[PDB]
């Protein structure tokens, strides 16, 4: 048994660091793209040493992330051989299997390539219905899906997790059944911290939205209103909390596609923070029962009050009717509405009461 | 003067409560219907509200005795059974009388405040019995004549 | 007594009588006001006889209203002596009753007098942000207050409800201490036909403004954008929606007023029909449990099927691993990955059934 | 006995197969309906054979429609018979059914007929306000109507549906006197698969109503902008997600109207859809039984954590105060500072235990 | 003992005292700055002298509000060391503290200082995406982040609370040790009152966010736009509801960042106010009481009369059909329809009534 | 004639009230299934429905029985047993008769008001009536046949 | 091998079983854990889980036991357990044993129909002893061995 | 000192727990109060509570008693109910008193680890009495006063 599960616990810590440096080489061919896709614009032309360097730099990133992501699906398979008692890595080559680790393969495949390429762009101005013809560079549709390497962040978080790799929680989940893979934890993460992982998923998608926005926006934008960074992170802002464009409508289909992505995301995201927020906006247990006991207190000396002035009042109507000789009548008047007064104050207060009877149970 | 119509409507209304053809609402009719309005009366309870609305002392209400409730009971508010109210508000322990001592400290510190001169002087003009506890009928006759 | 209960109805009587030749003479000004409007635009100039004529009939209208009004107070004081066993009317006047008498006959006396006052009107274009100046007659300014005597609608409403008239309801409604007001019947039609009272309030909102929206824009609409009823429509109906305005922005403040009192109507209406909407696409219980019942019978038979699938493949792969002559390692590894799926169904199928258990109580 | 029971399901098997063919039919006239709209805009003029061979196989389509609706419904009609002990077919006729028949004739009616019928149509453009006349064929009043007949789907739907015709299901819904009607049917749909019934719905809303957005715009429409496909997919998108219109704004009537029934689709299917996601986010009792453990298995630890480190603070503080010569004041008031904090964090995590101690039943 | 307790209390009310003053030099500090901004655009220059006597005072109320609160925390220090028996005020400093008195001086300090300092402002107009440029003065930059101080509201609100002072609610509640800060009462303050709580928040956000608005863009609108203040209240009103901008777009990141916060917090006010309207419009547990006993007698009486027609019809189609001499076979045919819809009422009522009984516990 | 598949079928549903197998229906079958839809039945109610419909007199459904009354439940409505329902409505007492009075008083007063004349043809008519109290054969036989 | 760390994981794994320091998890203990987990599970249940796990038959759990069974439970799933639970969909009963005609009906009629003779020769097989009923030993052995 | 209306709060503070007319606040009108706060605290917990207050025996809390343990509560956290409360943290048993060892575990292994030899003089300077149970009063008075 020392053995058996030392065997795991190593497969275990090999495939978790071969996650480490997959998130790790992707995120730095992610942000040699950024450098790359501003520094072009700029500072040098595509023709440039400086441009074939970094696209250099970014394929070889890119070749390290393929043979990452396959060491570690070998240890994947590996482990799986491990658990299911099985001697014959064939067995877990299933068509889904497969499936999905082609497609992981094609996602982190896209980048860049090193060249000088460049295709006919035209789109249709906003608002004034113009066309606009440029040559773009096919580095830009190469660049923009490389944001899809974010999944290995998901993969990292589940692999680091306490949940999937500890085991007391694993004792404790096989009682239950429980299924620990990755849609538990990120129902654990929206249970425990809801406004953090709501925060942090706005401000990342904020950000990458309106970067994607002003580089698909700069070919057809001369005016400096969407190649603009801060105006497309007032237009990303503005389309995920559905006030709408202002005259910040995007020239380009790809403008278009981010901001519908965008108000998509946006309309489930505001919704689910105005959830939180209520929730938080709600006493705790204990803070009802007391609130709810300082209040009765209350009601009971309001009640007190009221009674008090109702017999107050009576009195004194019946003393100014039948115990003065000169009958003033407008302070009998008076006295009548007071007293008229004080009952519905009673009624009032006592309905508050029972209503508050009502809700402490 | 009532029509038909108007005897038709005020006996469907006590016809509500008058589950058996007894003719008169049995004192176990209203609690049913309390208990169905999400109530749990008691049986003192039930005899008190079964009782006050009673002339001929049977313990039931008859359909005349029922006539004569919503009288006062179609009002929007009525002054008698609130005055009623006020006075059991003070009528701890449901002892039926106030002590001259409590009700001028009711009368001093609670609400709106009378003077002394006035306090003791209602004590004086109420309770015409001389027992010096105020009864619930002294607050009746105060109001009324 | 067989006397007082004849006076109250007999009292009840005079006061819905009442009610409802001020709710007939109050639309007819409204309506009046309406036709006018249309017509001195088009037909007929605010100098010649038709104009006359027609708001002559809604001065007299409105003196007629008014003594419908007061006549109806002073029989309300009359009930309120009748009922709080008072001698003297004074004792109703509470600083309340009379200002809210002084506020009804404020609202229901504005009307466009006879005459032909006219006055200057600038306002600033939009979209091009030009001005405009016009030379508007008064009577719009009276004419688009008249829409306050829909409170009319309300008292009707009120006095006509079997709730607030029925022996038996207030029998029953004595023992709870309910307090029979307009706020008790609007909640209970709220609660009976949420869908049905939601429905017709928005219908009347959505003419009312749009008209308003055109009586107010006209005067500086020489375009046909907001001055046509259609549009107006379509401009009600997109800012009670909140997809917002589209090249339909209004020219004036009260065209403005109209469309933000539209949005916050708008606002909350959406959601209290979405709630009734989720509310209607909610089971009944019964069908709860007749639902619960079959799926259940379902998840059984899957069960079994599953089971039944394993216990196949555990006997396949033992048959052709120690039981043929030559072993076919092709067939005893899809019979083995056939094995590892048959069990992933077990699972899940006992899963569902574990939570459709879970919600079954 | 055994006659009686199968003529019913004969009778309900001519019935469904009467649908099938109705929904084949009908979804044949709005494909070719497509077609041509698609077509006589390009390829074809009005007056071309295609377009009169097209269209003559509409009508045919359209006759052969009409008939299987009529004798699907002498099939309802004669099953009716069967069902309630009738003898005389003219017992189902009740002013109802009638009216029902005729709507659906009416519906199912609609298409456009053979020939070159043109008629003048006069709009105003979207944010400049300047006139367009056309001359547009009558063909598209009468091709646009011919999507009403998508309520064939539900018939086809309600009538292939398990529940409806299968005697368990029967046998037990007689128990809780269920109504095994459509609405009863789509309430199930949205109970077991709601975000798979608001996806299909949406998408083919989404098609739809662009399409249809489209062929309205494509008249008045000379630069590119509501007649693009791709751009009234957005339009749609963006009206439907209440985000608003861009430059995009329908120069006719008929646009503005798909707008605004995407709108209010949108309103409520986006509430829908987002109560759907809360309800998938959320834990399943089991998991959060187990979460509670775990959580309070920390709670605990940090308990004791936090204890340990008060009483420690509490002796050094008395350690240095007294038991040293020369008493070191910075320290004291370190260690003090220190108690302090462990004194709050032990007070933070019992609130904390209590919490969790309260949401744990 | 009657020293301590009674020493508490005089702190409590001198920093009571201390507070008061502090939001009474803020506020006036505020709306001096207000004046100035004002007057400045027009009445007098930024050279003359009341624009110098004005920001003077200012300055004088910034240097006597910094006075305050640093006292404020010195009695807040005593405080704590009559508290937590504390003889050394350094235990008291934790860099939270220091931090927080810190970021309260930075905060109070701002203003506009005496002088005539200008910048260059470069701003690009909406719409037309027209650059322009304008030599403002730097105390806009300085008068803005003035609002600001308004936390000093809720200083003085929590130390004006009874809940926070009184005995017997302190005493209540270390019973079930709530912690009374400042969330407490806002959370209070949100169960008791949240209409009128959410009203205030709402009116006095608009009121400033106009202003603001309005004095960001009165820069580069010349125009009469969003330099306008009754258009900066409409556009802050249609970004809080979130319709959108109209022809309403700042052409300032002031203007834009404003809108952008005011969207945010409508996003979640107007969610909490429509939840606070649901919970309104529903009925009392009472009024449910009361209107399920009505609708019960209701139904009854339906049931009765469904069934009586029930039985009617049944005697009168044996009645035209036996026991007569000849059969017309149109009133039996009649009869024979109304008794199939008398049984469609008696089931559809009976079905009503067991809803209600359902709903009914 | 039903063919192997629907007789599989009817089969089938059978068996979701004889779960012991036994080839029939008891009361306790019923009472678990009818519990398990949540609707709690008494003793009395159980054995009414499993009468009504078992002709052979076990006391117990056969298949046979099933499928008889699936015939009936198979349809959208049935107008024996909702006029046996409309029968029991005024038959509060439970002794399945109707009073002659009470019947009149119910033809004239809930319903369309039939007329004294139409009411005494009908009440002749009820040949069940048995000198008064009509019983649920009468409207049976009336419809059916 | 078990390092430190990876033991004192284990230990406090069992120690969220082991409330007292008796070295061992009796029954009591399981079942309020499990209690505690939103489960009611019987004496019988717990006795069952008990087994199947002590190596050493003390009655109760012991370290290196829960050492063995943390083995296969750290896993995603266990083809033993699960072999068990379709064993026991198919054991109606508490008996250990299926009947040789049940097991022909479970394989021929519901899941993937297999063939009349496979069915035949895998109940031949599966019997090692000539009992024709199938203990849960001989399914286990079918697959592990 | 304290002005007469401060007193007035603090004797409303100790009506509403002092429901009856006496000046004592028994072990039941705290029960009441606290299980109209939502808890369900034991007769021990009652007692045990009132201990900690009750000056001058009695086995009530006075009105100067109250004053006394007001002074605690008014401010927004004490010193010596939280170092009592970390006490019974470790006093799982409930006697009162900390066994030596258990000290040296709870402050070596979890916490902040302190030193063998601080360990060391730690428990040897707690133990003033040298019985080598540590008890409540010596940890309170460890911090003085
Ligand atoms: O998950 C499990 N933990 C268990 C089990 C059975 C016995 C024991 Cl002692 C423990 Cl700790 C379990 N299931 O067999
Ligand atoms: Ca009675
Ligand atoms: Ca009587
Ligand atoms: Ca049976
Ligand atoms: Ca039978
Ligand atoms: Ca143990
Ligand atoms: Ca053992
Ligand atoms: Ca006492
Ligand atoms: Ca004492
Ligand atoms: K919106
Ligand atoms: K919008």
């Amino acid at each position: 048994i020392g053995y058996k599960l030392g065997h795991r616990r190593a497969l275990f810590e090999k495939r978790k660091r071969l996650s480490d440096y997959a998130l790790i080489f992707g995120m730095f061919g992610i942000v040699v793209m950024v450098i790359e896709t501003e520094l072009s614009w700029g500072a040098y032309d595509k023709a440039s040493l400086y441009s074939l360097a970094l696209k250099c730099l970014i394929s070889l990133s890119t070749i390290i992330l393929l043979g990452l992501i396959i060491v570690y699906h070998a240890r994947e398979i590996q482990l799986f051989m491990v658990d299911n008692g099985a001697d014959d890595w064939r067995i877990a080559m299933t068509y889904e299997r497969i499936f999905f680790i082609c497609l992981e393969i094609l996602v982190c495949a896209i980048h860049p390539i090193p060249g000088n390429y460049t295709f006919t762009w035209t789109a249709r101005l906003a608002f004034s219905y113009a066309p606009s013809t440029t040559t773009a560079d096919v580095d830009i549709i190469l660049s923009i899906p490389m944001f899809l390497r974010l999944y290995l962040i998901a993969r990292v978080m589940l692999l680091h997790s306490k949940l999937f790799t500890d085991a007391s929680s694993r004792s404790i989940g096989a009682l239950n059944k429980i299924n620990f893979n990755t849609r538990f934890v990120m129902k654990t993460l929206m249970t425990i911290c809801p406004g953090t992982v709501l925060l942090v998923f706005s401000i990342s998608l904020w950000i990458i939205a309106a970067w994607t926005v002003r580089a698909c926006e700069r070919y057809h934008d001369q005016q400096d209103v969407t190649s603009n960074f801060l105006g497309a992170m007032w237009l990303i802002s503005i389309t995920f909390l559905s006030i709408g464009y202002g005259d910040m409508v995007p020239n380009t289909y790809c403008g278009k596609g981010v901001c519908l992505l965008t108000g998509i995301m946006g309309a489930g995201c505001t919704a689910l923070v105005v959830a939180v927020v209520a929730r938080k906006l709600e006493l705790t247990k204990a803070e009802k029962h007391v609130h709810n006991f300082m209040m009765d207190t209350q009601l009971t000396k309001r009640v007190k009050n009221a009674a008090a002035n109702v017999l107050r009042e009576t009195w004194l109507i019946y003393k100014n009717t039948k115990l003065v000789k000169k009958i003033d009548h407008a302070k009998v008047r008076k006295h009548q509405r007071k007293f008229l007064q004080a009952i519905h104050q009673l009624r009032s207060v006592k309905m508050e009461q029972r209503k508050l009877n009502d809700q402490a149970n | 003067q009532l029509t038909e119509e108007q005897i038709a409507e005020f006996k469907e209304a006590f016809s509500l409560f008058d589950k058996d053809g007894d003719g008169t609402i049995t004192t176990k009719e209203l609690g049913t219907v309390m208990r169905s309005l999400g109530q749990n009366p008691t049986e003192a309870e039930l005899q008190d509200m079964i009782n006050e609305v009673d002339a001929d002392g049977n313990g039931t209400i008859d359909f005349p005795e029922f006539l004569t409730m919503m009288a006062r009971k179609m009002k929007d508010t009525d002054s008698e059974e609130e005055i009623r109210e006020a006075f059991r508000v003070f009528d701890k322990d449901g002892n039926g009388y106030i002590s001259a001592a409590e009700l001028r400290h009711v009368m001093t510190n609670l609400g709106e405040k009378l003077t002394d001169e006035e306090v003791d002087e209602m004590i004086r003009e109420a309770d015409i019995d001389g027992d010096g506890q105020v009864n619930y009928e002294e607050f009746v006759q105060m109001m009324t004549a």
